């Protein structure tokens, strides 16, 4: 099927009608997603099929075709734009400066920005257009709003 | 049987909306892939 770069959006029609799990980014032929999206299940793209190649739960990431292929990285400092992807609605980049998630194994960027489950896997973009990471991982704050890891995998 | 549909090209937006604050937050991380915060 369909293998030109760009980002996607994951659909079921197991539930009512047609339902968008996630989002995912297709490059180098490769397809990557959140691992809570699909659970490694198989994708259709028109008639063909991807399976998976690469998965792990913890860092919750996924890859369709081959390795992953996702490095650059949020550079500390400046900001990012979230290509959203929510169901339904057309695809908008919002500009944000991320915080940090600080933990036992270092520090890392997180947007803070709220939308419904069924977005995870929107990419995050520095201003040269690269994905730095994946939306749809991260925490419920008091306000009872969503705060997003930058979640990024490792090209070997 | 999930499917993927493109829903557009990956480039940054000149004068994109800006929105969102940056808050700095302690996290835990599971074994299943969970973030909790830890306060
Ligand atoms: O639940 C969400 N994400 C998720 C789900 C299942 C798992 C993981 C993350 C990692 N381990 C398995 C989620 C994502 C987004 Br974009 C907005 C959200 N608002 C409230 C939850 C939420």
């Amino acid at each position: 099927g369909e293998t030109t770069d760009g980002v996607y959006r994951v659909m079921t029609r197991r539930l009512l009608g047609s339902t968008q799990v996630g989002v995912g980014v297709m490059q180098e032929g490769v397809f990557h997603t959140m691992w809570h999206v699909t659970k490694g299940a198989a994708l259709r793209s028109g008639e063909g099929r991807l399976d998976p190649y690469w998965g792990d739960v913890k860092q919750d990431l996924v890859s369709y075709c081959g390795p992953w292929k996702l490095d650059a990285a949020w550079d500390g400092l400046s900001e990012v734009q979230l290509l959203a992807v929510p169901p339904g609605e057309r695809a908008k980049n919002i500009q944000t400066l991320p915080g940090i998630f600080k933990t036992k194994d270092g520090d890392i960027g997180a947007v803070a920005l709220d939308y419904p489950a069924g977005t995870s896997g929107s990419p995050i973009l520095d201003k040269c257009g690269r994905v730095i990471g994946l939306y749809g991982n991260g925490v419920v704050i008091k306000n009872g709003s969503y705060v997003s890891a930058i979640t990024q995998g490792k090209r070997e | 049987d999930m499917y993927i549909e493109r829903a557009g090209d990956i480039t940054w937006e000149k004068d994109a909306e800006v929105t969102g604050n940056s808050p700095r937050l302690d996290v835990a991380l599971d074994e299943s892939g969970d973030f909790s915060l830890v306060e």
